[PDB]
RNA sequence: GUCCCACCCAUACCCCGCCCUCAGGGUAGAAACGAUGCCCUGAGGAGUAGGCGGCCGUGGAGGUCAGUGACGAAGCCUAGGG
RNA sequence: CGGGACCGAGGUUCGCGCAUCUGCAAGGAUGCUGGCGUAAUGGUCAUCAACGACCCGUCUUGAAACACGGACCAAGGAGUCAAGGUUUUGCGCGAGUGUUUGGGUGUAAAACCCGCACGCGUAAUGAAAGUGAACGUAGGUGAGAGCUUCGGCGCAUCAUCGA
RNA sequence: AAGGGAAGCGUUUGUGACCAGACUUGCGCCGUUCCGAUCAUCCGGUGUUCUCACCGGUGCACUCGGGACGGCUCAGGCCAG
């Protein structure tokens, strides 16, 4: 192929060339040729997610900090990525990216007639999350609470109040999202129904 | 440095002792192939030392590889370290004793311009 | 070939030593169904069967 | 189209093997059903004391 | 088919060389008609001439 | 374990010659590239001859060459080894010549005659496949060693005797008057 | 050279070559031609034959200057002449001459007839010839003359 | 040394780069070289270019190692960073802090 | 005593990686190579007595590295490293 | 069509194929993300723990042996040389080959040069007196690498009938 | 440091002491401050068309080169999902 661009600057005299700049020489040769590796016929796909991930079912996270917690599946994103939210009035869950191989996909389902999905985009968009991470890294030193970005504190507060409405509609639901999970005597996960 | 290569794979990573060297302070650890009739490392008892063969040889790829990636070259003069002025991805300097303290820095020098790599700075 | 690969198990592979492995499927050789009455055998055939 | 012809070699000749077999039946007959004619060896004791 | 496809060297030679493409099939036993894995089963299964 | 009667058997002839001869490690390595880049049998031979000892290259005379050379004249004699001169011979014929080493005595009296006295490297030259050609073997079994291999009773083979006489190896078992004949 | 040796090869093994049963001793078998009709009968009846007995009689005071004769086969005769002058008569330029070879000057006696002779006629000087070799002589052309 | 048409590339005295090129017949001759000396203040691009010349008529087989080996005499040529302070782990950070 | 399922593991069998040996191919109007090299493919690997090949080490001799060294050679010690 | 495990060798395109105007799962792993950037991974040594492990050399059918030598350490310690053979490898010359008993010369026990005789080979066979190797393209037949003007010629070597 | 009628040794961890590496950045493109590049002449060499010698190159968002400070891409160590 080809990708020349022969601009002609003026200095004076309309003379010059100073050819493209992935066309000049290198200014330093290697020793060496690089390995060059060969073609890969790895082709990406996209994430297929279990049966049960149904968006608004409740899940039992298995790690992280929020632990044992049990919280509302908002949407599925990508490559096993879930974002999801245990309303922060109710076990105080933030908005937060959890993997999908970290919860248990139970058999309560929560409606989200209200929720819009306009802004369930805009924050599944990426970089949404650790937009300002390096920015704010501040540790050289009586310690304080990071504060949550307003932006993040009035988008968590538009989405808690259609499903808070909903989750309050069923009896124990409120209650039940509220509590951890734990396992007693006798609990055997392999025998235990979702 | 260290252009690239495949990970530096080592199918046995102690060393072969002779039989009974520990034991006998006439015997040296340097290893010796049991030549005795009746010997059990030898006829490979189970239990017993692991005789040196091929098998255990290194990847050709890897064969002479320092853990960075290099291959040492033994150096004793500033007009030695400049015959890796080419090299300088795949060999690594090496000061041999016997060099005085004068000299070692001018090698030390030298080497640094030609960012070549010195084992014993 | 660094790799060998199963045609049992690579449709691909399978299809460079097979052509006809498409045409099989979708014409589905492998369940071609009988039909008719079948014919039984005679009371004859038993009470000879046994003894 | 050699593998057409194979595939149906192979549905043909099962039928007529089992077409014989149910006429000699309705006759009361007897089809000797004919000796296999390839066979797959595998060895499977060693090489030690033969 | 089953061992022919999966384990089914050729003996090319006097080297084992998988049989992974109808090239080899055709480049030695093409004298005698069979050009593909499906002429190498049927051979094998019908008692061929060759 | 598979059972196998022989393991890493390795070829029985020589692939390379033991001779430390730079010039014969380029006539090789021509021949290599010749016996590898053409069809003809005749560079493969001239190669594996290349290689053989100097047991297995036995001197020929320029008498057996004009011996086999009817009436296969305007073909170009091929020896792999050394043309020696025949003082028997007393008129040589106009001949070409194509040979590893040649006497003073026999280069000369070919030359003479009017005809080539070439090298094999010469002979690659006009005659990069032996298109004319006549391949030609000095005697092997010609030599004073193999008279006395295979000695044995009954084999009419040489002794291994350091003198000649009526001595030393005449009186029993070569003679029925003394016990026995061989 | 001693670093090419087998007993370079050997250091560090116990018989050093010559085995564990049946040791490198001294002298099994006797010293020299020991037992060549008792127990190294099967090598010297099948490698030396006619090595025991006697035969012929004796010459007490054999000179060896007496046995001299050295000989000529006639298929090297014209070896003799010089090369300039052998071109002539071999190559067929007839003329009023003819080469005198005088043997006995180069160190032959006897002339026997093996070869075969070009016809052009040769004068020989010889002590001893024979049979064969006058009458292919002959047929040439050429003269024998028998000296002393 | 062996070749009859050989490029050599040397540093040069007074900090540029030297190329050297065996002549005709020099099996014979040993002083038949053809030597051409690049200042120090040439450009870099302009060596290359120069010495890609030179060494295309001969052998064409050296383009690399004629144009690599100008880049590593002049990388070597140029100011060098001294060195980055070394870190002490265990003992010998132990020991430092102990000591001062 | 007999019959039936499931399961455990040998340096054995199957697949993959790596070493070596043996065998079979490619590589020059050389842009070309410790060609005694490199690239590709396949099989094999126990061993006393014994045979052969290549490599490691010691005391000296010739050549060479414009080789190291009183700003420290040789030697010796070193559960420090490659 | 699921659940799990181990592995990712190779390193520009080329190939066998499938789809269709995109490409692909088709001649060997890529993409995304996170913590740490140091003794954290790693290595050596010591120690405990699980499983296993008889004392070497030697003679012997058979040794851990209730068979012999061995308390320990350092240094020394055993297939060498000459003459004469033979087979094989490398080299020079080649019907010849070998200077070096000796002579000349010399930078002086070196190197260089020289030649007569002589040794081996070129002819064998008889106890010896002695005799002493072509009917022939140095023969015919069969095989034979290679060459071929495609009809044949045919090295070495083997078998056979001859001279 | 260890020690309930030996010890030594092999495979494999744990624990403790000690320690070698690797890493610290590099190459590219665009933004500031100082020097000589395209091209031509004149000797001299050369693979006969390339180049070295002096000399017109005249140069702040224009060429070439170099350092100063910023932005972006790529690559980069250990352990992992
Ligand atoms: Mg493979
Ligand atoms: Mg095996
Ligand atoms: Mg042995
Ligand atoms: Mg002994
Ligand atoms: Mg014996
Ligand atoms: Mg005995
Ligand atoms: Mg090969
Ligand atoms: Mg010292
Ligand atoms: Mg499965
Ligand atoms: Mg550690
Ligand atoms: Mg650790
Ligand atoms: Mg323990
Ligand atoms: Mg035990
Ligand atoms: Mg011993
Ligand atoms: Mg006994
Ligand atoms: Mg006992
Ligand atoms: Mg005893
Ligand atoms: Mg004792
Ligand atoms: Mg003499
Ligand atoms: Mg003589
Ligand atoms: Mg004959
Ligand atoms: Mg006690
Ligand atoms: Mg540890």
């Amino acid at each position: 192929s080809s990708a020349a661009a022969p601009q002609t600057k003026t200095f004076g005299k309309a003379t010059r060339t100073v050819p493209h700049s992935s066309e000049k020489a290198q200014k330093w040769y290697p020793a060496e040729d690089e390995a060059q590796p060969r073609k890969v016929r790895k082709t990406i796909r996209p994430w297929s997610p279990r049966s049960t991930l149904v968006p608004g079912t409740v899940l039992i996270l298995l790690a992280g900090r929020f632990r044992g917690k049990r919280v509302v599946l908002l949407k599925a994103l990508d490559q096993g990525v879930l974002l999801v939210t245990g309303p922060f009035k109710i076990n105080g869950v933030p908005l937060r990216r959890v993997n999908a191989r970290y919860v248990i996909a139970t058999s309560q389902k929560v409606d989200l007639a209200g929720i819009d999905e306009a802004k369930i985009n805009e924050i599944a968009q990426p970089k949404y999350f650790t937009a300002e991470k390096s920015k704010e890294k501040a540790g050289e030193e009586k310690p304080q609470k990071k504060e949550v970005s307003s932006s993040r504190v009035a988008d968590q507060k538009a989405i808690d109040k259609a499903l808070i409405a909903n989750i309050k509609k069923v009896e124990f639901l409120a209650s039940y999202l509220a509590s951890s999970f734990t396992l007693r005597k006798g609990d055997k996960p392999h025998e235990m129904k979702w | 440095a260290a252009k690239k290569h495949v990970p530096i794979v080592k199918k046995r990573s102690k060393g072969f002792m002779r039989h009974q060297s520990d034991r006998f302070m006439r015997v040296d650890s340097a290893w010796r192939k049991p030549k005795g009739i009746d010997n059990r490392v030898r006829r490979r008892f189970r239990g017993t030392l692991a005789m040196p063969s091929i098998g255990y040889g290194s990847n050709k790829k890897t064969r002479h590889m320092m853990p960075s990636g290099h291959k040492a070259f033994l150096v004793s003069n500033v007009k030695d370290v400049e015959l890796l002025l080419m090299h300088n991805k795949t060999y690594a300097a090496e000061i041999a004793h016997n060099v005085s303290s004068r000299k070692r820095i001018e090698i030390i020098a030298r080497a640094k311009q030609l960012s070549v790599k010195v084992t014993n700075a | 070939n660094v790799q060998k690969k199963n045609p049992l198990r690579n449709k691909q592979v399978l299809l460079r030593l097979n052509p006809y492995a498409a045409t099989f499927a979708k014409e589905k050789l492998g369940e071609i169904k009988e039909e008719g009455k079948p014919q039984r055998v005679p009371a004859t055939f038993k009470t000879l069967l046994q003894e | 189209k050699r593998a057409e012809t194979y595939v149906k070699e192979y549905r043909d000749v099962e039928r007529e093997k089992i077409r014989l077999q149910r006429a000699a039946k309705q006759d009361g007959s007897f089809h000797i059903p004919a000796e296999a004619k390839l066979i797959f060896l595998i060895r499977i004791k060693g090489i030690n004391k033969i | 088919k089953e061992l022919i496809y999966k384990r089914g060297y050729g003996k090319v030679n006097k080297q084992r060389v998988a049989l992974t493409d109808n090239s080899i099939i055709e480049e030695n036993l093409g004298k005698y008609g069979i050009i593909c894995m499906e002429d190498l089963i049927h051979e094998i299964y019908t008692v061929g001439p060759n | 374990g598979i059972d196998l009667r022989k393991h890493h058997e390795r070829s029985t002839h020589r692939k390379a010659p033991k001779s430390d001869n730079v010039y014969l490690k380029l006539l090789v390595k021509l021949y290599r590239f010749l016996a590898r880049r053409t069809d003809s049998a005749f560079n493969k031979v001239v190669l594996r001859r290349l290689f053989m000892s100097r047991i297995n290259r036995p001197p020929m005379s320029i008498s057996r060459i004009v011996a086999n050379l009817k009436g296969n004249e305007k073909k170009t004699v091929v020896v792999v080894g050394t043309v020696t001169d025949d003082n028997r011979l007393l008129t040589v014929p106009k001949v070409s010549v194509a040979a590893l080493r040649f006497t003073a005595t026999a280069r000369a009296r070919i030359e003479a005659a009017g005809g080539q006295a070439i090298t094999l490297d010469q002979l690659a030259l006009e005659k990069p496949t032996g298109a004319n050609t006549l391949l030609l073997r000095g005697p092997k079994n010609a030599r004073e060693a193999v008279k006395h291999f295979g000695f044995g009773p009954h084999k009419h083979k040489k002794p291994y005797v350091a003198s000649k006489g009526r001595k030393f190896e005449k009186a029993r078992g070569r003679r029925r008057s003394k016990g026995f004949k061989v | 050279p001693t670093r090419f040796s087998k007993t370079r090869k050997h250091r560090g093994h116990v018989s050093a070559g010559k085995g564990r049963v049946g040791k490198h001793r001294k002298h099994p078998g006797g010293r020299g031609m020991a037992g060549g009709q008792h127990h190294h009968r099967t090598n010297l009846d099948k490698y030396h034959p006619g090595y025991f007995g006697k035969v012929g009689m004796r010459h007490f005071h054999l000179l060896r200057n007496h046995q001299w004769a050295p000989i000529l086969n006639i298929e090297k005769l014209w070896t003799l002449v010089p090369a300039e002058a052998r071109e002539k008569y071999v190559s067929g330029a007839a003329t009023e001459t003819a080469p005198v070879i005088d043997l006995l000057s180069h160190g032959y006696a006897k002339l026997l007839g093996k070869g075969r002779l070009p016809q052009v006629p040769i004068v020989v000087r010889a002590r001893y010839v024979s049979a064969e070799a006058e009458r292919k002589i002959k047929e040439a052309g050429g003269v024998i003359e028998l000296v002393a | 040394f062996v070749n009859d048409k050989a490029v050599g590339v040397v540093p040069g005295e007074k900090g540029g780069v030297v190329v050297t090129t065996k002549k005709a017949g020099s099996i014979n001759k040993p002083a038949a070289r053809y030597t051409v000396a690049f200042g120090a203040n040439k450009t870099a691009r302009k060596t290359y270019k120069a010495i890609a010349r030179q060494v295309a008529g001969y052998r064409s087989d050296l383009l690399k190692a004629a144009v690599a080996r100008a880049s590593a005499i002049r990388r070597s040529q140029r100011a060098v960073k001294p060195e980055p302070a070394q870190k002490l782990r265990g003992n010998a950070a132990k020991k430092a802090a102990a000591s001062a």
